[PDB]
């Protein structure tokens, strides 16, 4: 749902 | 395997064109066979091999959620039956996953983490760890989901640890592990104070670090302490 | 084929939801299968097979560019050699590109296109078949490049010619087939004022039939009006 | 290069 930010790519 | 005819220095360099034709799972498949050649990874390797699989598991993840949210809106009361084919297509995407995640794992068993040593490959190596368990831990629901959760913590703990001996507090590496070990705490394992405390300490630490850097350095940890923020300000 | 022991149905319902996940791979294996069932296709079914596959070729096309631009810089005066892997790797997607277009063209083959009698069907397929030698033509450059060629624009004709007589000028499918014949003209057969002309042509005589459209007839085929008018202004 | 408009997904 909601996605927190995490390292490197965004790629989901 | 399929690369293993290929020269190391040949599938780096398809690896790189790929990233530009944005070819994610051809990159994969290169760094895959640069790793099987069982030489040590430099850093830009390193991080094509990682850029290559998060793009390759985004993907898959993001399709996994669309599916499931589908999947799950179809089990709600009033909905009318569609049969099997949503729950199938979503375990088949699933198991794709899956795939992804163990290939990258069994990389990191066999051998990078074993023969990796200075703090910045080690740390590197096992907050990958840390994050294809937790990818793992996305879709887990049977009776192996406290396993998985604990293999990731396992993970991400080990790479804090020598991160916090071994590196500045600035550290991108030691930023990014951070930043990934807060969301496992927040959405993975239901500690959200931890999350916000790991964060907060975290940008802290880095803030009052940041005046021993040069411009490039202050740029590439400042980038990561923004994400931290991002987090912190949904989160409180 | 890998399908064959799924339900029509239940693949055409997969093949939705792969469209939902953006998993347009999947959505074009689920589409083939669902055509290796030997039954016509309906409006809807045709138009998710078109965006399946348009979408795998598209990302081929625009990976197979980017690699030929590195190819041809590497291949200029003052270059420094860089080996055989630029040339490789282009290839690699080329041939791959060259596999999903010979998939197309054997479902349209086999026999997509011999059961088509209805206009919007058989000018759909026959336009689709133009696309894909279209694509096939981007890429050739040896001794049937000629022969690619003049497969895309037999196919292109004959759809033209029925669109002509059996369809209003509105109509969204005669529409977007005389907006890919035109771009055909232009950029593969150098035909540059014929792609000027039948665009403008095309648009002026659907603007005088407008008038005779419902209100969503009217979006739909101002949408792709305005597509022949984009090309007229990049071309005049 | 510079690509023109034609039918469908722009997915190149
Ligand atoms: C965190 N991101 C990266 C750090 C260091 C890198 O290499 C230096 C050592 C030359 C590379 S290279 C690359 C890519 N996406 N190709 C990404 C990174
Ligand atoms: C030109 N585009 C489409 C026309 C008609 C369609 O079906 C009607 C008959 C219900 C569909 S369905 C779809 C998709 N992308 N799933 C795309 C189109
Ligand atoms: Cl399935
Ligand atoms: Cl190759
Ligand atoms: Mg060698
Ligand atoms: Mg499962
Ligand atoms: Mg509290
Ligand atoms: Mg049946
Ligand atoms: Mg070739
Ligand atoms: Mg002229």
């Amino acid at each position: 749902k909601l996605m927190f930010k995490t390292e490197g790519p965004d790629s989901d | 395997g399929a690369m293993g005819s290929m020269e190391r220095a040949s599938l780096i360099q398809k690896a790189k064109l790929a990233e530009q034709a944005e070819r994610y799972e051809d990159m994969a498949a290169f760094m895959k066979g640069a790793v099987e050649k069982g030489e040590e990874l430099s850093c830009e390797e390193r991080n094509l091999l990682s850029v290559a699989y998060k793009n390759v598991v985004g993907g898959q993840r993001a399709a996994w959620r669309v599916l499931s949210s589908i999947e799950q809106k179809s089990n709600e009361e009033g909905s009318e039956e569609k049969g099997p084919e949503v729950r199938e297509y979503r375990e088949k995407v699933e198991t794709e996953l899956q795939g992804v995640c163990d290939t990258v794992l069994g990389l990191l068993d066999s051998h990078l983490i074993k023969e990796a040593g200075d703090a910045e490959s080690r740390v590197f190596y096992l907050k990958m760890k840390g994050d294809y368990y937790r990818y793992l831990a996305e879709v887990a629901t049977g009776d192996d989901k406290k396993r998985i959760i604990d293999s990731a913590r396992s993970a991400y703990q080990e790479a804090m640890d020598i991160s916090k001996k071994e590196m500045p507090p600035t550290n991108p590496i030691r930023l990014g592990l951070a930043l990934n070990f807060s969301v496992f705490h927040y959405e993975i394992a239901n500690s959200p104070e931890e999350a916000i405390s790991l964060a907060k300490t975290t940008f802290d630490e880095a803030m009052a670090d940041l005046h021993t850097l040069s411009e490039d350095s202050y740029k590439d940890s400042t980038l990561i302490m923004q994400l931290l923020r991002d987090n912190l300000t949904l989160w409180t």
